[PDB]
């Protein structure tokens, strides 16, 4: 790797792999939680 | 030495609740 190298240049790659399983969630988007409502029809969202 | 395993070694295949069902 030399600065005179376009395709021959270095690239920093980060791969984000998501463990999108049914265990407890621990890494979440910035979305704020509401209070919890019961016995009424609701447009709910738990952990996504 | 050796022995018979019988019906040992079943495990919960995934982190999901199920009840009164026969899951393949
Ligand atoms: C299992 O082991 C027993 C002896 O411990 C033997 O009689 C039998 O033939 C074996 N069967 C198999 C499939 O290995």
């Amino acid at each position: 790797f030399q600065p005179t190298n376009v395709g021959y240049q270095p690239y920093r790659v980060v791969v984000l792999s998501f463990e999108l399983l049914h265990a407890p969630a621990t890494v979440c988007g910035p979305k704020k939680s509401t209070n919890l409502v019961k016995n009424k029809c609701v447009n709910f969202n738990f952990n996504g | 030495a050796y022995t018979n395993s019988f019906t040992r070694g079943v495990y919960y295949p995934d982190k999901v609740f199920r009840s009164s069902v026969l899951h393949s």
